[PDB]
């Protein structure tokens, strides 16, 4: 029962194994049954995290070795070990989002399907951080697409306050920067997302407002020093 | 910091 | 694969904290049967002692949960998985000490080992963190006797400032306060260490010392 | 923490 499986995950959540609440959470979109909010952020967050670990490594541990004879063929198995963990768990991830959590909302559900979205073109843009030539032109493409319509259908139906409108621009920024390697179009979108959301700082609701102000405020300060 | 939001 | 190989992942694998690999790579060092340096043996102490600590930190909370509460019987599959990973690492490195590190020691290899015992002694300690009933009597039994081998060692061969007899020292006093319930024990053997230790490796003392003050 | 930690 799912009841007891979102209570495994919260636990494990609170112990820091995120492997194993990402695991229930697994379960838990497997079971096709559609995803709360709450339950939503737990399956994102725990995959985050387990993936935001090897991450770390991989920076770490390919960092020393584009510093540093036959130590660095087995620093290079070990980024390519890690590498392909990495790239596991991304996949995973996406085809999770691929066959549930995309086709089980209909058209109004914009939140939770650009919610998704975004994931979507997190987990490519991690994919692509750590990818080489012809194997990375694809899946560079396969984020923008899952960035840019998701963009567009919050566009259309939530204003610019929202923490999720705010996070898939604050994402979607930093895509174009590090990756797309534009810092023009970057900024243009930090600034697209940081003006609209002033604009109307009225609509804060009381439960969202540390959300939103907190990812205003990293928009703007990825402004300024860009 | 990190220039992507920091999601925990 | 040469054994510095091995040395270097398992040094770099800390730096990217994957202490599994770290602690895996480091036993397979051990598993050579030579004899290990200074720094190898603290860094394999390092790697197990922080895989084990983070499947304590864990289980604890989850035991702190399953306190203050139906949805109980997935919480104690829970701990119970927590408590088999926590065992099976805990009797790997028991496993480790006696038949590789603990007998290349020989019978006067003094700092080493008293290092061991008292890593033999932290380890079953941590076995009886999680042990019941009977099958906890026999795990703090053996943690008993290796703490006391290695006090033994430490009080006659070595200086009462060294900081491996410092460490066995305070560990020793965690026990009998954590394990046997007997705070009067724990707190005069930190007296008596801390006592002994002032007649002439701060950090340790202090934390020997810290703990004095947390308990009167 | 009161035992001896990272060591
Ligand atoms: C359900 C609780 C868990 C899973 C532990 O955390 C999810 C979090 O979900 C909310 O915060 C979300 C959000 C978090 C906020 C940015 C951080 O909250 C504060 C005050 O620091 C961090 C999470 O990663 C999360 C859920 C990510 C999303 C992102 C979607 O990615 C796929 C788009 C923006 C952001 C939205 C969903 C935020 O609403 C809530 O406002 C948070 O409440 C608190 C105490 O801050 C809660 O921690």
């Amino acid at each position: 029962d799912r009841e007891q499986l979102v209570q495994k995950a919260r636990l494990a959540e609170q112990a820091e194994r995120y492997d194993d609440m990402a695991a229930a959470m697994k379960n838990v979109t497997e079971l096709n049954e559609p995803l709360s909010n709450e339950e939503r952020n737990l399956l994102s967050v725990a995959y985050k995290n387990v993936v935001g670990a090897r991450r770390s490594s991989w920076r770490v541990i390919s960092s020393i070795e584009q510093k540093t004879e036959k130590k660095i063929e087995m620093v290079r198995a070990y980024r390519e070990k890690i590498e392909k963990e990495l790239e596991a768990v991304c996949q995973d991830v996406l085809s999770l989002l691929d066959n549930y959590l995309i086709k089980n909302c209909s058209e109004t559900q914009y939140e939770s399907k650009v919610f998704y979205l975004k994931m979507k073109g997190d987990y490519y843009r991690y994919l692509a951080e750590v990818a080489t030539g012809e194997k990375r032109a694809t899946v560079v493409e396969s984020s923008e697409k899952a960035y840019s319509e998701a963009h567009e259908i919050s566009k259309e139906h939530m204003q610019p306050t929202h923490p999720i409108r705010l996070g898939l621009a604050l994402n979607y920024s930093v895509f174009y920067y590090e990756i797309q390697n534009a810092p023009e179009q970057a900024c243009h979108l930090a600034k697209t997302a940081f003006d609209d959301a002033i604009a109307e700082l009225d609509t804060l609701n009381e439960d969202s407002y540390k959300d939103s102000t907190l990812i205003m405020q990293l928009l703007r300060d990825n402004l300024t020093l860009w | 910091r990190k220039l992507s939001l920091q999601e925990r």
